[PDB]
């Protein structure tokens, strides 16, 4: 588009203190997309009426996800361990 | 098309069809797999991405039934035609609870 | 029966029905000793795990009792996951309300 800048600026970005601060730290990572697809592919929501509030916080009685249809599984233990605003129209915008 | 035997029949007949919570559950339930010399157990890396592939489909198909709140999308660039002379309507996106739609 | 003096009848279906408190405000009556003479108690070892084994199923009836507006518990880690090359299983971090409301 313009030229290496963009590069340069990254190499800049990540030659100043990142290698002092990560000398005993830094290694490669693998990548198990192989194994960690199917884990997070299957994503299921009940769903939600319309002309209501979407709930702020996951620990209200009346969330559908709460109450009675918890279900261990493994989905439903991966969003109750890392839960964080995900749900509503965060998960909606993971599902597209 | 239910046997856990065979890890090819149960990827995207059984679930793009109906909510794919209850066959991941049963399958879930019923171990993983039993003996794997009579069937079709070689490749399994075709069985995983035809599953996945049902899987996103049963997604994609709930998430289309049940958003009934937003049906009408737009596009976010710009200047995508010669006759931009006026401002259009700025609104915002899918960005709040849902309550006039 | 809350009797140590004969406590060959009285050692899991009493202790099991009855409430503790009455062991406990015997227990507390009596100080920290017994006679170990009466009854067939022999020697201290025996005595103090017959009175752990009832207490332990004394709390254990009292929580399934008390099960009934509570929650099923659950283990701190799955390891429900024959499926190993398909995919792995996360753990369980309990952090809702034990209680239904």
């Amino acid at each position: 588009h313009h030229d290496r800048e963009w590069g340069i600026l990254s190499k800049i970005y990540y030659y100043i203190v990142i290698p002092a601060f990560s000398r005993g730290s830094c290694c490669t990572m693998g990548v198990r997309y192989d194994r960690l697809y199917p884990a997070l592919q299957a994503v299921i929501v009940p769903e939600i009426p319309a002309d209501e509030e979407a709930p702020t916080t996951p620990e209200d009685p009346r969330h559908p996800l709460h109450a009675h249809q918890l279900v261990p599984n493994s989905l439903n233990v991966y969003f109750h361990n890392a839960h964080l605003t995900v749900d509503g129209d965060a998960l909606l915008t993971l599902q597209e | 098309s239910r046997v856990v035997f065979d890890p090819s029949n149960p990827t995207t007949f059984s679930v793009e069809a109906i909510a794919a919570y209850t066959p991941v559950a049963l399958i879930r339930l019923l171990n993983a797999s039993g003996p794997l010399q009579p069937g079709h157990r070689v490749d399994i890396a075709d069985a995983r991405s035809i599953y996945t592939v049902g899987a996103a489909a049963s997604a994609a198909r709930a998430r289309a039934n049940h958003n009934a709140n937003t049906i009408r999308r737009t596009a976010m660039f710009a200047e995508t035609d010669p006759m931009t002379w006026l401002r259009p309507t700025v609104g915002l996106k899918r960005t709040f609870n849902p309550r006039i739609i």
